[PDB]
This record gives structure tokens, C-alpha cells and sequence, in this order.
């Protein structure tokens, strides 16, 4: 007998991962050829990341994009779920590279575009990749870019940022390497500025083998520009390859720049005073303005659990409508000397309820406000 | 079911409601005075007033309370006029409406617009706003301005009724009798006791031949907030109308041979809520709103 | 239908044969399919108890890490339970995933994300639009609460929500 799953037959490995491995498959009858990835159950549960494997599966199902790797079923067995998807026979874009060096401006415009035009489909699925390099993006026969693991991916959240730093340190953007927090748009950015370098230069911007320097490199966004480079794509790399967040390129922007525009395929994007300040600030030492906060919640009568030093959720009964509001604080650091509270409303799951949940969020902020000023 | 009625039944209110909008609410406790500038700062003319007591939304504040407020309590330019000063939102509501007894008058997003048109007509409003009942928060807020101009978009595409085509005379559409007006000469306090006795949303204003000159609307009374000249209300309308007058082109005018389609056409192009109607010799005839288009385009 | 369902057999070892026999094939021997230290085979099992055992090298043996059941002859089998839950990958998950309000007494503050330092009512429109109308809201700086400086007694908040598509930024004025 031998290993067979879905009348697929199991061959050999195309690769591992952080919990079981990717192996190739084939159809008893029509010989048709798909990638299988097993999830082992118990070390899903050693990590405790079943949520996100079940988040994952929900979302990558939905998918369907040409340059994204389709999912096609998921079978469960007691021991372990396998994960049926498409197979590629072009193996890592990586490894193309290695093997043929550098791509002419043509081929590597044409394939950021089917690169990019996934990282834009993910986006606004509302689903932040984060891992990507060209070892996760993969190539079919008729060289066709496809994006294959989602393992490291997250679901964008209103109002909500990400703290989690993923993917290999050269392809991971200064606010990644720094820790610090992030909406994951612009993060995927950064790392598709690297691969469109990669494509060009068939090297990378930033590298090196002491990790401190490398560090350094990435958040000074400096990089070497090769001279055979066209100015107009080294604007676009330069935007990209912003260090400020703020000042880094969109979807947007780079589907607007000339050097983008070019040969681009119809299919690849579907059809398309009182100063207000955030929050409350205060120039108090983080302890003792936290300690202020949680005196003040109690004087309101409020009920809140902490889930960290800096973060509060606090909850509150509204007397007439009988009901509930909750909300959130946060703590950030604006400057060395000052620091900010935070106010962020959470959605209740609730039947519908008698007033207004937008305005017994800004009441509830407002009693808290009223004592903290 | 006209060809128009079948559409203001089919679509839902969502449909009006723009990608991203601002929405100005106001507390009951507020000071009057400080709403009716905070309308002026952030350029709306109407707000959803909210009770932290009861929590729930008991009304609009519009500038038909400005101007009611100004009538009622206005004395002399040499006295200032203290209940604007004093008052507080929920302080004049009792006031106004203590014999009245109105309620809030909301509308869902997934009503359809035949409920919204009829909604305005029945209540007699310019002002719709529209709760999501799950929440409970004010979504949008609904007029006739925005509700016509959507219409007009998609009824060029589709196969024009004979009513269009017919002429005002013979349509019956407007007001042509007992027309609010005042002289260029009227003194804005006069003006405004015609807005609160007739309650009308503009009036004509007129030479001594009866020709229209200007117009003075329910609109351009905010400017008394917005310049803080409110406490000064013997001067006339024409005075009053200069702020504007930079860029003025003249009063828009309508015959009653002309067809129903072509005014239509001419209000949602300049913006304004009304026509005047006028013979050749540019006496006022009478006016078209937009409330009296709709009312027009929602029965058969 | 429901009469198979997929059960993976892994015997974790080295080897030259390994082999399976269960209830399920007669006790007839199964040849397992390699992979480096991994012995595998997989198949179709009805809903009910199997026992198996693994025929290693010329030993017969059974896994230690599994549930096994002991008879009064004294044999060791490895036994498994086909059940509903192992086949559903949303009913799996949810057994693989397996509070206190109330309010008492009680590492730097993470720096500030300058996301939230784009405010939407500080930015500027068209004088040719509405008024009312706002630029397309970041979708992580929805919930978060903007505010003006008191002034006049008077306090003004405010925080841009979405329902659906479409996107709401609230002002609430309240005296203090
Ligand atoms: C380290 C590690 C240990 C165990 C693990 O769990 C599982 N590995 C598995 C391998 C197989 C499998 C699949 C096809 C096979 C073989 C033999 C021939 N062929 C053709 C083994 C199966 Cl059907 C289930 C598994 N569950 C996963 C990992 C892991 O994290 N990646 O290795
Ligand atoms: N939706 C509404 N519910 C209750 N009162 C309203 C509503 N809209 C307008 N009003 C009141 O009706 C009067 C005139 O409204 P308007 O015609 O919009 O100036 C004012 O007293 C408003 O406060
Ligand atoms: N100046 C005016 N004199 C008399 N009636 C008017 C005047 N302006 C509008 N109307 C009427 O008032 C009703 C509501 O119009 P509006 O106040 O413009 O929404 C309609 O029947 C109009 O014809
Ligand atoms: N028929 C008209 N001709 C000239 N100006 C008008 C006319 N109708 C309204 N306006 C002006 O348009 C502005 C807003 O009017 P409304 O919002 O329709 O009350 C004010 O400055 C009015 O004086």
C-alpha cells in the first residue's frame, strides 16, 4: 500500500515548515499534481496557535487571485489536517535567481506587477502577509509569480495594530526589526520593495553577516543603487524603501508611478481653526499616570481588568439603558518627557440596545477625561 | 407607480449615504449660543440633539430655531438678548415646545427613499436623519437637496413620462398664491416674523414694481451667527444680503411655460432648494421648492 | 459516505520492514510506506473501536505514545477510536482549543504609532465639495478617540466609526 490522501498519492518533500511538512501529491487517475501541507495536531497545540491555523484556513479558502496559491480543500484526521493547494513545478523565485542572476527591467516589471497585485489582493481582504520574500514567492511553468505561505499572515483589526515581528530579518521593515507597533500595510511594502531590488540586482539592498550593522543598514534605509538602474524605478525603490512610515509609498502610489504603469495588464487590478489632538497627555512618570487612571475608574464606579502594566479594558453600566459599553486604554509614549492615554471603543456583540453606542463611548471617555484634566 | 415611484421604492437610504461624512451632534445641556456658532464652524445647518439623561435622541437643532429664537427674544440692537445668551438647548425646547409635544422623526438605512420622500412630506421637514436601530447611532443626514440629485443621474438613462415634457402652468406644480415676501427695504426682524408666521423656507426679495431683486432665504440668516451681527436686526435684507455679494449671480428665475424637466435640471445644477417663478417682466408668479418636485414625482 | 474516513497510522523508528496489523485488515500484514525516521500508512476506518499492533523488524510491537488496551491472554494491542469531530477541520479545531472584571488595587509605555497622528478632522477638503464630506478613514485608526482642547466651558470629542462600507466621524459637544 502506500500513502494516499483524497485519492491523492503522497510523493516527496517540497519543504518544511515551523510544524509539519509540504509534500507533493499525485491523482491515482488523472495524475494531476497538488501540494500538500500536514498539520500535525498535537504541535499545533504545543504552540497554542490553533486559533490562528483555524483563522487562516477561514480566510486563505475564501481566496481566489491567479499570482496567490489556492487552497483547494482541508482533510481532517484524527492525527493531523492536511492542507490541499496548487502546485508549481518553477520552484522558489529565489532559487531563479541564484541560478539566472538578475532580470532584465521588462521580466522584473512584469513580475512585481503579479507580485504586487496579490500583496494588493491580500490587503484588501483585509489580510497582512508579512512573511514575503522570494523564497515564499514561488513561479509555475509559464513563470507566473505565486504567493505560498501564510503561516506568519494576520487579519487586520479596526482600530488595531500589530507588535508581532515576522519574516527574515532582511526583508523586515525598520519598524519590525525596532519592535515597534504597526497597521501591516506598510509593512508588506517594504518587503516588496526588497524583492523588486532583488529582481533588479539579483542581490539585496540590505545585508550583511554582522547583524548589528545590518540592523543599522535597514533602519537608515541606505542601499546601494546599481548604475545599469533606471532613475525612474530607483524613485520608486526610494519611496518604497521609506524608513518613516508616513512617508512610505501605497499601493496607491506605486500603481500611479510611470515606471509601474507600463505594459500593465487590465486583469491585474480590478476597476478602481481647532487644532484636534489624540487621546489625553500627560508628562507624568508612566507609573504614576497609570496609577491616576485606575484611582479615576474607580471613582466613576467603573469595573476594569488588567491585561497589561500599560493597557486597561474597562467596562461600564450605563444606569438608564441597563446595558454595557466597554472601551480600551492604552498608554503610548509620544517623547522622552511626555506620554499619552489612549480611548478606543469596543464593538459589542449584543442584541440591539437603547441609545447610541458611538455616544455612550464618548460619555464614558468624557467622565474619565473630565477627572484626569 | 410612476417610472420614478418603482425607483424611490426600490433603493434603500445606505445608497444615499456618502463613502465618508462628518456628523455634528449636541448635547441638550449645551448653551444655545455655542450650537448655533459650532453649526457655523464646521458648516452644517442642521445637528441631532442628544439627552445624556434619557440617552436618547430627542431632536434637531436647525437655523428655524436661530430664527425663532432671535424673533421671539429680540428687543433692540442698544440690549443684548439674553435667553440666547442664557439658554441652554434643553431650556428653549421646553419653551417652544411646551404645547407642541413633536417627537423625533428618524429613518432607517434600509428604509426604502418612497419612506424617506414621504417622511419629509408628512412631517413637513427639510431635515432627515437616519439611526441605525442596532446600534442606535446617527448615521446620515438626509435632504431633498441630496435626494433629488441622486435621482436625476438615473432618470436620464431611462425612458422619459409625458410629465416631463408637460409645462408648470399645466402641471400645477408650486405655490402661486399668498407669496412670503419682502421689500429690499424690510428690516431682517420683519423678515424673520414672516419666516416664523408663514414658515417658508426663502423669501423673495422685491422692488416696488413687484420684480425680484434678490433673495432672502432661511440660509442667510446664519451669516448673523457667523459674523456675530445677530444683535442687529433693523437692518434691512438688502444689507444683510452684501456678504455674499461678491460672487452673486442674480436671482434664479422660472416660467410657468416651462417644462417640468428643464427645471428640474436647472435646481439640481445651481444648488438651490428653490425657483422663483415670474412673469416675463420678472414679477414673482409664485416659487417651486424642491419638497414640491418630489411631492410630484412620489404620487400617480 | 461516512464509512471511511481517513486515519493516519505513524510509526515513529528505524526500520528495513515495518508493518500493520489491526482489526480493520484481518490482522494481515500492512507494509508502511518511509520517510527518513517516519512509517506510514493511511486508511479508511468505520466509526467504532480498532486495535492494532506493528510488526517491526520480526518484532511484533506496539506504540508506547498511543492508547492501548490489555486482554486476559495477556496481549498488548494499540486501540483507537474513529469518532465525528477528528473529520470536521472546524470541529477539530475547536476541541484542540481547550476573567475577572471586578476591580482591585494595583517596561515602558510602547512609543506612540504615528498612524494615529493622522486626524481627520485637522485635514483640509476642497472648497469645491461638501462640506460635510471626509477623506477615507485608515481602517487601524477607526474607535480611537480625538478631542479638543476645553475652551469655554465646553468639551468636544470626537472618533470615526464604520458601518459596512461606509465610514461616520462623530463630534459630540458637552459641556463641562
Ligand atoms: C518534526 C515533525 C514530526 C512529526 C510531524 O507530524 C507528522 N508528520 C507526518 C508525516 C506524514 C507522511 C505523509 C506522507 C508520507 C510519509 C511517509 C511517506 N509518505 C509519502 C509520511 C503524515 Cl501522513 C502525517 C504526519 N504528521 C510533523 C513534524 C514537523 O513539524 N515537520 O517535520
Ligand atoms: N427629524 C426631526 N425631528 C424632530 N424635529 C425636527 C426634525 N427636523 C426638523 N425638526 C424641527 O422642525 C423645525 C423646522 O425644521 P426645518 O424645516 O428643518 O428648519 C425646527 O424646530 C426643527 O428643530
Ligand atoms: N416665499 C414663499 N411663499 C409662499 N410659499 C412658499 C414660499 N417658498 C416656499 N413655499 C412653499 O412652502 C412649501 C415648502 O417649501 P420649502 O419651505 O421651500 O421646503 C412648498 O409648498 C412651497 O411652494
Ligand atoms: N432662486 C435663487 N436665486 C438666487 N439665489 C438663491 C436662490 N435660491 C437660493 N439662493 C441662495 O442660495 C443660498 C442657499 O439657499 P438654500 O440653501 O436653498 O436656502 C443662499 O445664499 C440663498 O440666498
Amino acid at each position: 500500500g502506500s500513502v494516499k490522501i483524497g485519492h491523492y498519492i503522497l510523493g516527496d518533500t517540497l519543504g518544511v515548515g515551523t510544524f509539519g511538512k509540504v509534500k507533493v501529491g499525485k491523482h491515482e487517475l488523472t495524475g494531476h499534481k497538488v501540494a500538500v501541507k500536514i498539520l500535525n495536531r498535537q504541535k499545533i497545540r504545543s504552540l497554542d496557535v490553533v486559533g490562528k491555523i483555524r483563522r487562516e484556513i477561514q480566510n486563505l479558502k475564501l481566496f481566489r487571485h491567479p499570482h496567490i496559491i489556492k487552497l483547494y480543500q482541508v482533510i481532517s484526521t484524527p492525527s493531523d489536517i492536511f492542507m490541499v493547494m496548487e502546485y508549481v513545478s518553477g520552484g522558489e523565485l529565489f532559487d531563479y535567481i541564484c541560478k539566472n542572476g538578475r532580470l532584465d527591467e521588462k521580466e522584473s516589471r512584469r513580475l512585481f506587477q503579479q507580485i504586487l497585485s496579490g500583496v494588493d489582493y491580500c490587503h484588501r481582504h483585509m489580510v497582512v502577509h508579512r512573511d514575503l520574500k522570494p523564497e515564499n514567492v514561488l513561479l509555475d511553468a509559464h513563470m507566473n509569480a505565486k504567493i505560498a505561505d501564510f503561516g506568519l499572515s494576520n487579519m487586520m483589526s479596526d482600530g488595531e495594530f500589530l507588535r508581532t515581528s515576522c519574516g527574515s530579518p532582511n526583508y523586515a521593515a525598520p519598524e519590525v526589526i525596532s519592535g515597534r507597533l504597526y497597521a501591516g500595510p506598510e509593512v508588506d511594502i517594504w518587503s516588496s520593495g526588497v524583492i523588486l531590488y532583488a529582481l533588479l540586482c539579483g542581490t539585496l539592498p540590505f545585508d550583511d553577516d554582522h547583524v548589528p550593522t545590518l540592523f543599522k543598514k535597514i533602519c537608515d534605509g541606505i542601499f546601494y543603487t546599481p548604475q545599469y538602474l533606471n532613475p525612474s524605478v530607483i524613485s520608486l525603490l526610494k519611496h518604497m524603501l521609506q524608513v518613516d512610515p508616513m512617508k512610505r509609498a501605497t499601493i496607491k502610489d506605486i500603481r500611479e508611478h510611470e515606471w509601474f504603469k507600463q505594459d500593465l495588464p487590465k486583469y491585474l487590478f480590478p476597476e478602481d481653526k481647532a487644532k484636534w489632538h489624540l487621546g489625553i497627555r500627560s508628562q507624568s512618570r508612566p507609573n504614576d499616570i497609570m496609577a491616576e487612571v485606575c484611582r479615576a475608574i474607580k471613582q466613576l464606579d467603573y469595573e476594569w481588568k488588567v491585561v497589561n502594566p500599560y493597557y486597561l479594558r474597562v467596562r461600564r453600566k450605563n444606569p438608564v439603558t441597563s446595558t454595557y459599553s466597554k472601551m480600551s486604554l492604552q498608554l503610548y509614549q509620544v517623547d522622552s518627557r511626555t506620554y499619552l492615554l489612549d480611548f478606543r471603543s469596543i464593538d459589542d456583540e449584543l442584541t440591539p440596545r437603547p441609545g447610541s453606542h458611538t455616544i455612550e463611548f464618548f460619555e464614558m471617555c468624557a467622565n474619565l477625561i473630565k477627572i484626569l484634566a | 407607480n410612476s417610472v420614478y415611484t418603482s425607483f424611490m421604492k426600490s433603493h434603500r437610504c445606505y445608497d444615499l449615504i456618502p463613502t465618508s461624512s462628518k456628523l455634528v451632534v449636541f448635547d441638550t445641556s449645551l448653551q444655545v449660543k455655542k450650537a448655533f456658532f459650532a453649526l457655523v464652524t464646521n458648516g452644517v445647518r442642521a445637528a441631532p440633539l442628544w439627552d445624556s439623561k434619557k440617552q436618547s435622541f430627542v431632536g434637531m437643532l436647525t437655523i428655524t430655531d436661530f430664527i425663532n429664537i432671535l424673533h421671539r427674544y429680540y428687543k433692540s440692537a442698544l440690549v443684548q438678548i439674553y435667553e440666547l445668551e442664557e439658554h441652554k438647548i434643553e431650556t428653549w425646547r421646553e419653551v417652544y415646545l411646551q404645547d407642541s409635544f413633536k417627537p423625533l422623526v428618524c429613518i432607517s438605512p434600509n428604509a426604502s427613499l418612497f419612506d424617506a420622500v414621504s417622511s419629509l412630506i408628512r412631517n413637513k421637514i427639510h431635515r432627515l436623519p437616519v439611526i441605525d436601530p442596532e446600534s442606535g447611532n446617527t448615521l446620515y443626514i438626509l435632504t431633498h437637496k441630496r435626494i433629488l440629485k441622486f435621482l436625476k443621474l438615473f432618470i436620464t438613462e431611462f425612458p422619459k413620462p409625458e410629465f416631463m415634457s408637460k409645462s408648470l402652468e399645466e402641471l400645477q406644480i408650486g405655490t402661486y398664491a399668498n407669496i412670503a415676501m419682502v421689500r429690499t427695504t424690510t428690516p431682517v426682524y420683519v423678515a424673520l416674523g414672516i419666516f416664523v408666521q408663514h414658515r417658508v423656507s426663502a423669501l423673495p426679495v422685491v422692488d416696488e414694481k413687484g420684480r425680484v431683486v434678490d433673495i432672502y432665504s432661511k440660509f442667510d440668516v446664519i451669516n448673523l451667527a457667523a459674523e456675530k451681527t445677530y444683535n442687529n436686526l433693523d437692518v434691512s435684507v438688502t444689507k444683510a444680503l452684501q456678504h455674499r455679494s461678491h460672487y452673486f449671480e442674480g436671482v434664479l428665475k422660472c416660467y410657468l411655460h416651462e417644462t417640468l424637466e428643464t427645471i428640474i435640471n436647472r435646481l439640481v445644477e445651481a444648488e438651490v432648494h428653490r425657483l422663483v417663478v415670474v412673469d416675463e417682466n420678472d414679477v414673482v408668479k409664485g416659487i417651486v421648492s424642491l419638497s414640491d418636485i418630489l411631492q410630484a414625482l412620489v404620487l400617480t | 459516505p461516512a464509512q471511511a474516513r481517513p486515519t493516519v497510522f505513524r510509526w515513529t523508528g528505524g526500520g528495513k520492514e515495518v508493518y500493520l496489523s489491526g482489526s480493520f485488515n484481518n490482522w494481515s500484514k500492512l507494509p508502511l510506506t518511509r520517510d527518513h525516521n517516519n512509517f506510514v500508512a493511511i486508511l479508511d476506518l468505520p466509526e467504532g473501536e480498532h486495535q492494532y499492533k506493528f510488526f517491526v523488524d520480526g518484532q511484533w510491537t506496539h506504540d508506547p505514545s498511543e492508547p492501548i488496551v490489555t486482554s486476559q491472554l495477556g496481549t498488548v494491542n494499540n486501540i483507537i477510536q474513529v469518532k465525528k469531530t477528528d473529520f470536521e477541520v472546524f470541529d477539530a479545531l475547536m476541541v484542540d482549543s481547550q476573567h475577572q472584571e471586578p476591580y482591585v488595587c494595583k517596561r515602558a509605555p510602547p512609543i506612540l504609532p504615528p498612524h494615529l497622528l493622522q486626524v481627520i478632522l485637522n485635514k483640509d477638503t476642497g472648497i469645491s465639495c461638501d462640506p460635510a464630506l471626509l477623506p477615507e478613514p485608515n481602517h487601524v485608526m477607526l474607535n480611537h478617540l480625538y478631542a479638543l482642547s476645553i475652551k469655554d466651558g465646553v468639551m468636544v470629542l470626537s472618533a470615526t466609526h464604520r458601518y459596512k462600507k461606509k465610514y461616520v466621524t462623530t463630534l459630540l459637544y458637552k459641556p463641562i
